[PDB]
RNA sequence: CUGACUGGGGCCUGUAGAGCACUGAUAGGGCUAGGGGGCCCACCAGCCUACCAAACCCUGUCAAACUCCGAAGGGUCCCAG
RNA sequence: CGCCUCCUAAAAGGUAACGGAGGCGCCCAAAGGUCCCCUCAGGCGGGACGGAAAUCCGCCGGAGAGCGCAAGGGUAGAAGG
RNA sequence: UCCCCCGUGCCCAUAGCGGCGUGGAACCACCCGUUCCCAUUCCGAACACGGAAGUGAAACGCGCCAGCGCCGAUGGUACUGGGCGGGCGACCGCCUGGGAGAGUAGGUCGGUGCGGGGGA
């Protein structure tokens, strides 16, 4: 694999102050990332534009990874949707890909994002993992103004290995997440 | 990973206006941006910008106690 | 996002351009470009990185812009509405506050027409 | 407590010819013991009218043993309302589950409760629309374990 | 079987005899079927088109 | 007066009367009640007359316990027609009750009360029935 | 609750055991391969061979080929000849196919 | 000599009775999302509810087209009279 | 007025009435064969637009989902995807 | 023969859920990698391959605990084949043989076959 500055900082410093706030016994016990998922809900391309590879194509540039669709459920007739209509974009990001996403959020994206003022110290699972939600797509670096033909959002899904909330808060505060409060 | 539909990551570096530099992965090989963490208000101490106001109001209004005694 | 948080047009002056950020009217256009020495004349498109940056880095320094400055608006309304002065129930009802009349008129703050039936006549 | 109550032994004589001569079909049983009894069915009920499945009924056998008991079943017929069958329950050193009574100083006449035999109360008091108490809070007197759950409405 | 739903022959493209009836949807499939079958004359697997009936 | 709020089948073939009350037959929440002494279809009518008479008996005081209901159809033809053509229509609703049932139980009121309050009902209906007190025997099942 | 792993495991054994041929089951460890011959109406193993047993190490997938060599040399000795390739959890490739690969090679039927 | 009927033995079954785990019905009480109503209030939310509201719990019940259960019997084969 | 499903039907099969309830007179070239892989509904928690319900994440969840259409039987150790 | 682990069956919850505890030499898992075979409607998660620094954290195995789940008598009763009576009926009773369900006592935190590896 390959040197990442968000993946050393865990190793040499993330890592060592997790065993102490918390006391692990097992080198497995501490915290990991599992992998982190995102999600463009979409459905704006339900029937008009009935296919935006736009979006994974853009998608693909941030990530390095191309997604997969998400087609729905069942039909939902207020929705104007039929069973099986591609309704989604979802990329799950492991290992370097996942670290090199997570480096460029922190560093650039989330600084970009309006008037932001911290993340949500409430948006935790319960079972230690984390789910944040972007109304912009502009707000990734290799995404520009230009390049855009309409504003996408998308949800992201980050996994930990802690169980609890307070432990994978930790360890997201110490990568360096923002938090309000 | 898949061939054929994936674009590669080449070693890549972020520039910020206020000078920060960071040296990543990317799609693009060199990327200029606006903000970053490092100069950021919010991340940056408390760099409290334009608004030190908290609000001010309404008497810090003063001026004065003139009215007399 | 350029510059505040939003991207000033192209293939206009720098002095125009300027202005269509919220919080910067023409008077600010002005001072700002004396103030880091930049030409008022020039197209957006043609600026050094170095004269987005200079310009950049002392707009938003220098005013409270945008967002915030929408927040700084909401929270003085907020406050009228609170304690509550006559201003304040004025904004409760949407009606004007600066002593209008509203017999007649005052449809930017009301809004569009509801009619409704008069008084009949006789036969 | 405590009440007394002769008591005899049967093993082929026929459930309805001992009702039908005045007496109470039974079983006294625990985890060492099951033996097939009968009890003379108008002193039975003069006994059980006040001990109930709340208060000790000692079985005098008609071998000198005296044997402590708990009434834990009474089958009842439907049509005549009149008891068939007895279920005397011997009691040893081991803690029990049983019913009881509550007195309020109503849902629920009385309580279930894990106490040891040589433990076993006579009362427990509870301090008195639509306001009402749930069990948890309860008086609880020494060696006594409710076996319920507190959510349970009194 | 209805209107859209059709009656329908195989014949062997070969030699040409018709080998098996079944039906399609004229409306879902109107296309001339075409099936590899085993024909009883040629001995062989076939492709066989569907003629009408 | 009761009936089915809602009902998977609207009609149920007649069915039987033998043998003493499934269950229901001790004494549940109130002191005193009225059991039944003889299997009848109870209808809906006849409850509500039994209930009533108690309510009157009580001037609006104490407690009533109805413990059946009435989820049984009754059927009729209408007037003068002929056998046959299809099942007749549902005109009400009865209680299946057979000996032993605790119809009834009342709560709240002095035994004075109960007893001729509950006498008052057994004359609504049309078996004969037993007035009866909580025992250590309801108590004990 | 039953796992994926489960399922395809009990699906193609299912499938195999109807057959009614002498079940050659496989397993798969990190480390090692295990191989044995099941009479599944007597619930019995006539014949066993693995990598552990043999003492052999090195490349995984011709490990795996000899020890299937291994198994066809006791089986045809006891006089066993047909077989059903139980691949249990496992798709059919690599070490896996290359045991079986080895049966067959060693003159095994199936 | 195979028969009706009978002894022994194996297998098949879902009724009588019962039960409430499923589908529905259902009495009283507790706990409770959507409120009804409520004095408030709408600048933005709160609190009671001697009422109508899922699920859950406790007490208590009902069912041809309900069954977690489940007889006596019945059927069929084998051996035997 | 023929055919299918359930009950009536009295625990084998069969069993009637102008008895109680429904459905069929089609459909599918994939909704067929085989190989390989996969596991539901629902509930709570989390998440831009986004709602009771679209898609995403976690925990629980043996089958209450699904299997073109009535009902019954069957069924995830698949007949479902 | 006895103890442990790995496969694989059988009985079909007395085997389950939860709460604890315990195990890495061996075995197994996770693990280290993704060159190679193979793979992802995206992802080396899974499937697969090459490995052996680390940890038993997860998983799995093995113990404990009866809160739940599951099992569950004896006694009595319902019902009933067959034989008899009673009631205007709805329905009730006796004899003989059979005999539940619910509930009570209580029981269970599995049992065992074959093959392999290790140990005494
Ligand atoms: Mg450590
Ligand atoms: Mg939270
Ligand atoms: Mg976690
Ligand atoms: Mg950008
Ligand atoms: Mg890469
Ligand atoms: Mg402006
Ligand atoms: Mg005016
Ligand atoms: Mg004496
Ligand atoms: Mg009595
Ligand atoms: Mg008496
Ligand atoms: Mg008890
Ligand atoms: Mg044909
Ligand atoms: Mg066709
Ligand atoms: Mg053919
Ligand atoms: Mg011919
Ligand atoms: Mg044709
Ligand atoms: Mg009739
Ligand atoms: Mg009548
Ligand atoms: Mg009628
Ligand atoms: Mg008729
Ligand atoms: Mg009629
Ligand atoms: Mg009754
Ligand atoms: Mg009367
Ligand atoms: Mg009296
Ligand atoms: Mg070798
Ligand atoms: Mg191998
Ligand atoms: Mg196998
Ligand atoms: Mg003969
Ligand atoms: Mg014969
Ligand atoms: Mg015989
Ligand atoms: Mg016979
Ligand atoms: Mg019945
Ligand atoms: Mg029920
Ligand atoms: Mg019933
Ligand atoms: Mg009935
Ligand atoms: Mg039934
Ligand atoms: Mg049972
Ligand atoms: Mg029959
Ligand atoms: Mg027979
Ligand atoms: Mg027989
Ligand atoms: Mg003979
Ligand atoms: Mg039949
Ligand atoms: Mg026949
Ligand atoms: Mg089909
Ligand atoms: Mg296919
Ligand atoms: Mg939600
Ligand atoms: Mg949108
Ligand atoms: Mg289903
Ligand atoms: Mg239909
Ligand atoms: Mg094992
Ligand atoms: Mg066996
Ligand atoms: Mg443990
Ligand atoms: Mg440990
Ligand atoms: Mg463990
Ligand atoms: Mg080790
Ligand atoms: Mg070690
Ligand atoms: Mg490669
Ligand atoms: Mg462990
Ligand atoms: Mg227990
Ligand atoms: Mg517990
Ligand atoms: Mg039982
Ligand atoms: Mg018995
Ligand atoms: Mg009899
Ligand atoms: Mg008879
Ligand atoms: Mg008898
Ligand atoms: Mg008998
Ligand atoms: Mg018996
Ligand atoms: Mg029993
Ligand atoms: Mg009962
Ligand atoms: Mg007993
Ligand atoms: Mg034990
Ligand atoms: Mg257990
Ligand atoms: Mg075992
Ligand atoms: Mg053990
Ligand atoms: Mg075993
Ligand atoms: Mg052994
Ligand atoms: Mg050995
Ligand atoms: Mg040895
Ligand atoms: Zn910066
Ligand atoms: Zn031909």
């Amino acid at each position: 694999p390959l040197d990442v500055a968000l993946k050393r900082k865990y190793y040499e410093e993330v890592r060592p102050e997790l065993i102490r706030r918390f006391g692990y016994q097992n080198v497995w016990e501490v915290p990991r990332l599992e992998k982190v998922v995102i999600n463009q809900g979409l459905g704006e391309a339900k029937e008009d534009a009935r296919i935006l590879e736009k979006a994974a194509q853009e998608l693909a540039l941030i990530t390095g990874q191309k997604p997969a669709v998400t087609r729905a459920k069942k039909s939902i007739s207020n929705f104007k949707l039929r069973k099986g209509m591609p309704i989604g974009l979802r990329v799950t990001l492991r290992r370097d890909r996942m670290w090199i996403f997570l480096e460029k959020l922190l560093n650039v994206a989330l600084p970009r994002i309006r008037d932001f003022r911290g993340l949500n110290p409430n948006s935790f699972d319960g079972r230690g993992n984390y789910n944040l939600g972007l109304r912009e797509q502009l707000i990734f670096p290799e995404i520009t103004y230009d390049m855009v033909d309409a504003l996408r959002g998308m949800d992201i899904a980050v996994v930990t290995t802690a169980e609890t909330d307070e432990e994978a808060r930790a360890l997201l505060e110490l990568l360096g997440f923002p938090f309000r409060k | 990973m898949k061939e054929g539909i994936h674009p590669k990551l080449v070693p890549a570096r972020i520039i910020c206006g206020c000078g920060n530099v960071i040296e990543t992965y990317s799609t693009k090989p060199e990327i200029y941006v606006e903000v970053c963490s490092k100069c950021h208000p919010f991340y940056t101490g408390q760099q409290r910008f334009v608004d030190t106001e908290g609000r001010v109001e309404r008497f810090q209004r003063r001026y004065g106690d003139s009215y007399r005694k | 996002a350029r510059i505040a948080g939003v991207e000033i047009p192209r293939n206009k002056r720098v002095d125009v351009a300027l202005t269509y950020i919220y919080g910067i009217g023409k008077a600010r256009a002005k001072e700002a470009l004396e103030k880091t020495g930049i030409n008022p004349a020039t197209r957006v498109k043609d600026l050094t990185e170095a004269e987005v940056v200079r310009l950049r880095e002392y707009v938003e320094n220098t005013w409270k812009l945008e967002g915030e400055l929408r927040a700084e608006v909401a929270a003085n309304i907020k406050r009228l509405m609170d304690i509550g002065c006559y201003r304040g129930l004025r904004h409760r009802r949407g009606l004007p506050v600066r002593g209008q009349r509203t017999r007649t008129n005052a449809r930017t703050r009301k809004g569009p027409r509801k009619t409704v039936a008069g008084k009949k006549k006789a036969p | 407590m405590e009440y007394r109550l002769k008591a005899y032994y049967r093993e082929g004589e026929k459930p309805s010819a001992l009702r039908r001569a005045g007496k109470l079909p039974g079983v006294m049983y625990n985890r060492h013991l099951n033996r097939k009894v009968y009890v003379d069915l108008v002193e039975f009920d003069k006994v059980f009218r006040q001990a109930s499945i709340h208060h000790v009924i000692v079985l005098e056998l008609p071998d000198g043993q005296s044997l402590p008991t708990l009434v834990r079943q009474v089958n009842l017929d439907k049509r005549r309302r009149r008891p068939e069958h007895v279920d005397f329950f011997v009691l040893s050193d081991e803690p029990v589950e049983m019913y009881v009574p509550l007195r309020f100083v109503e849902i629920h006449r009385d309580i279930l409760v894990k106490v040891s035999p040589r433990n076993i109360p006579e009362f427990i008091e509870v301090d008195v629309i639509g306001d009402s108490l749930h069990a948890s809070d309860l008086k609880l007197p020494p060696g006594v374990e409710l076996a319920v759950s507190p959510e349970e409405t009194i | 079987a209805s209107e859209v739903r059709i009656k329908l022959l195989l014949e062997c493209t070969e030699c040409k005899r018709r080998n098996y009836a079944t039906e399609k949807n004229k409306r879902n499939t109107p296309n001339k079927l075409e099936l590899r079958k085993y024909c009883p004359w040629c001995r062989k697997h076939t492709v066989h088109r569907e003629v009408k009936i | 007066m009761l009936m089915p709020r809602r009902m998977k089948y609207r009609k149920q073939q007649r069915g039987r009367l033998k043998g003493a009350t499934k269950g229901g037959d001790y004494v549940a929440f109130g002191d005193y009640g009225l059991v039944a002494l003889e299997p009848a279809w109870i209808t809906a009518q006849q409850i509500e007359a039994a209930r009533v008479a108690m309510v009157r008996h009580f001037r609006r005081g104490g407690k009533i316990f109805i413990r059946i209901f009435p989820d049984k159809p009754y059927t009729k033809k209408p007037l003068e027609v002929r056998m046959g053509k299809g099942k007749g229509n549902v005109e009400g609703y009865v209680a299946v009750v057979k000996p032993g049932r605790v119809m009834f139980e009342v709560a709240g009121v002095t035994e004075e009360q109960a007893m001729e309050a509950l006498r008052i009902a057994g004359h609504k209906l049309p078996i004969k029935t037993k007035i009866v007190r909580r025992d250590a025997y309801d108590e004990a099942q | 609750r039953l796992t994926a792993y489960e399922r395809r495991k009990f699906r193609v054994r299912n499938r195999i055991k109807r057959t009614g041929r002498l079940r050659l089951s496989v397993f798969r460890s990190l480390k090692h391969i295990y191989a044995q011959i099941i009479d599944d109406e007597k619930g019995v193993t006539l014949v066993s061979a693995s990598s552990l047993a043999l003492k052999l190490k090195g490349n995984k997938t011709e490990v795996a080929r000899q020890v299937g060599r291994a198994l066809a040399e006791k089986a045809l000795a006891l006089g066993i000849k047909q077989v059903a390739f139980d691949r249990g959890p496992y798709k059919y490739h690599g070490r896996v196919k290359a045991l079986a690969e080895g049966a067959r090679e060693g003159g095994l039927e199936f």
